[PDB]
DNA sequence: TTTTTTTTTTTTTTTTTTTTTTT
């Protein structure tokens, strides 16, 4: 979770598909503090698959940073 | 001044959009915050049985005046309802909301 | 515009002034909601006539569909609005025309609505005098 | 323009007076139903009285060109507009406008009768938003239901002694 | 410097007093379109230097795109539209849209010419107008015009050398 | 420097009142196009040098484009138009449309000669035309109009030469540096 | 420094009157170029050489704005092409001007020689029309029908 | 510092006698229909003789290769340059320069003479409007007639 | 001010003679050079063999602030790689624009004829 | 639940030959 950057760092976070019944779709998520360091995601409904695009990438990323 | 970081990991008791808004208002300020709408895409608009189905992506971005800031994504849809500008109306509106209330969870637990 | 910063007193009167719920005078109806005047005077009086400012960022047609000599259109507008000091907020707003026989009456009617829509809804952001009290 | 501050005193002044309503002098009626409106020259007058000949400018921002259809050798246009205006100090409100020509039989005036009055059109729109004053409440219904020239200073010579004088 | 000298009072009050001031009969025009009244553009063009000075105002055309050029029986039908920007010597600014048009014509390089010339033209003119009542804006009130319609050069002196000796004195 | 230096009070006086005079019947000269009336391109840039001075004023082009380059039994029909933009010492500044028109010439770099040259010549003339009567802001007038073709035809006249320039120097220019 | 000096009163006045002359009979020069019709010129280096006795070696400059090729062009093994420049002419002080110079070459067999005298030429000729400006001693009096029809009765 | 230094009344007055001086024999070659010029090394020591080794520079703006053919093997090449030559004063003058390369079978060579062939046209093209001392005398018809 | 007559009095060829030159003339800490605009004319990897084009503006600036520009040239042939042959070219072109650049200035740093 | 009158004629002929060796 965010939680363990957020209480480290004080940092900012920036930002395909296959489509039938089942979804993937990319990530196109960046992260800023210090430089950045980009990563990706993946997926697993639409909303679904880009939401959780979006966590583990930021996850990955914050990774790096540290 | 300092103040902040220590009020912003207190919980009280989902959370509807106006009352994130009106926290939103309190710990930074009317002026303290800004938000702005990146991108819309309607994924798919299907039409059955004289009913319509859309699904709608928007790009949401959140700046505190101190700079930083948190890009998030937000969906909405709308299912079983005649004519089409009332189903985009309600999908665009739920996808903006939805993509604030994601983006400023990030900020600390308060939100 | 851009760079003025907000004394300690204005900015107290600001933050204390805009929380205050807005009485029944306001409220019209079902749905509850303010007209579009009702909110521009709210603002006018609140920040001042140089106060605030508000543009469209962009504005899109999303169809215009024809069936049996009636017109049925969308338009999608994303509304900024901007104070003196540097903070804004924008929001989108949505526009409908339908029954009227003629194109151009149902484009115009549709961007007015949809710019309108998205001036009422981006103020709201601000505080619960503008409308955030609404639902 | 664009960095002047007004002072205390203007401020005020503009302020109260932005905030009044209009006589039944400036509000015009059309058949639609009857519809109540203020006519676009008065509105510049009104914006040249309460801001001054150098008060306010009013800029294009962009405008587009809807549809040209032909049906029956008429022409049917509808063209977009956005219009900007602006005060001495930075404050600003753009709005839409959008023009209209029915049956006209030749292209070229359809265009230029739908454009200028686009423009016109947005420029109201914009005005509108300062105040009462410039048009806000004529779409008010309470006040639309309680509301229900010499020529001897006129110009006739090109010499203006008064402002070569003071230039 | 232009753009950034500012008015005086004396100066800018003049200003609003003349601007407020309606035309007189001999400034108006009429044409069939049943009549219609308008002001010429070189009419324009001296009150302009005459209200504000020959160096108190400066246009530009900022945009001029084509719309169509069509022949139909040998003859060519062109319409243009001009954005002509109006600005004053304290940086206020209007931005009006201008039209021409040219129809009948044999020969595409005059329509192009005569359309072209015409748009800013009457850009130039309608972005004047909104000044005040004194450079046009009183032409659209219809009280004005019934008003108007109820009423009853031997410059030997032109410039005949191309010298200035009051010029060259003062420069 | 140009654009930043202003002008003083007698100055400004003097060519404001200079530049509301008309022109006389020896600037206009006459084509048929029924008969028109017009001022020459160079008479319109002595008249800016006498009234502004060789340096206080000052044109450019901002943009030119061919509209057409068309063939048609052999003869090219070419149209080009410039936007002219003049300025002056103080600031100020007008811009214009010219408009350049080649027809006839069997040759293709002839023709865009013509139209590319003319075009810029007819908008500077149009856009110092913005600045009073003196620089040909007059002949749009039908009253001014009538009232020339009542005077007198003036005969041709045969300039004298006795005068003209002759050696490269310059000893009076020399000297004043 | 150049484009920020101010002219003196008696500078201004000396080349204020100096610009109004008419230019003699040996700077005309002429050709045969009308089909039936002759027609009068001055050559380049003339009008250089007057704008350097005129201004001084350092009280003008010039450069190019921008140049591009209408059309190069082959038939029967020959090119055709159309070259077209801007030619701005500052002095001292900042007042400037600019006209449009425009080169020929048709005839040549060769494209590199084609495109250098079109190129050359038109730089040439928008040099010569910027200058035109300033007054009647670089140029401008040519254009005038009168003065001319008193040269060809000298 | 250079671009900001101003000429004496000697000093411009010397130079401005000099570039008035037409040149004599011993600058001007000729070629086979008969031509003549001024080489490269000339004008570039001619100029060093007026302003001096610190008193005038030039650079490159613009140079674009009209094009590159091959034809039976052998490369015809063609580069348009733009020069620009300024003094210590502030003054400037630009022209265009132009290099030919035909019959080369090498690509690169035909591409490093027309390249280099280029700039030093353009130099001299753009040292030629300072006076007659650089070559500016070179087209006087009658000139050349005295001279031949 | 001497030091300007006596420079003016005192203003193929052999590379790094040419640098001594310039050091002499000026002094090492008279004179400056960059490199301003690179580009590579041809292809590349014909036959097994390469064919290399580069070509350099240099910008060679002394103390007071003059300056020249002028424009060298690189070739590469039968080296069957890609590596360092392109570099070869570079370094080449670099040297030969410097070379031209430091001639205008006078006869004592070329002028050749 | 927003929102619904505007537009008013202009354009006036110009162009006038150059270029040509270097790394
Ligand atoms: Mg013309
Ligand atoms: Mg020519
Ligand atoms: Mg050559
Ligand atoms: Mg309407
Ligand atoms: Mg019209």
């Amino acid at each position: 979770e965010g939680h363990r950057v957020i209480n480290l760092a004080n940092w900012a976070h920036s930002i395909f598909v296959d489509l039938n019944g089942k979804f993937y779709v990319g990530v196109c998520a960046f992260v800023r503090v210090y430089h950045e360091d980009v990563g990706y995601g993946v997926s697993e409904s639409k909303a679904l698959s880009l939401e959780k695009a979006r966590k583990e990438a930021v996850t990955d990323g914050l990774k790096r940073a540290l | 001044y300092q103040a902040i970081q220590k009020a912003l990991r207190q919980r009280l008791g989902y959370i509807e959009g106006h009352r994130v808004i009106n926290l939103a208002n309190e710990m930074f300020g009317y002026n303290g915050w800004a938000h702005s709408i990146t991108q819309q895409n309607v994924d798919f608009v299907d039409l059955n049985n004289g009913k319509f189905y859309v699904g709608v992506c928007a790009f949401v971005r959140v700046q505190l005046k101190d700079g930083s800031y948190h890009e998030d994504v937000g969906y909405g849809v709308s299912e079983g309802l005649k004519s089409k500008a009332l189903s985009l109306e309600k999908a665009r509106k739920e996808a903006v909301t939805d993509g604030l209330k994601r983006a400023l969870r990030s900020f600390g637990n308060a939100l």
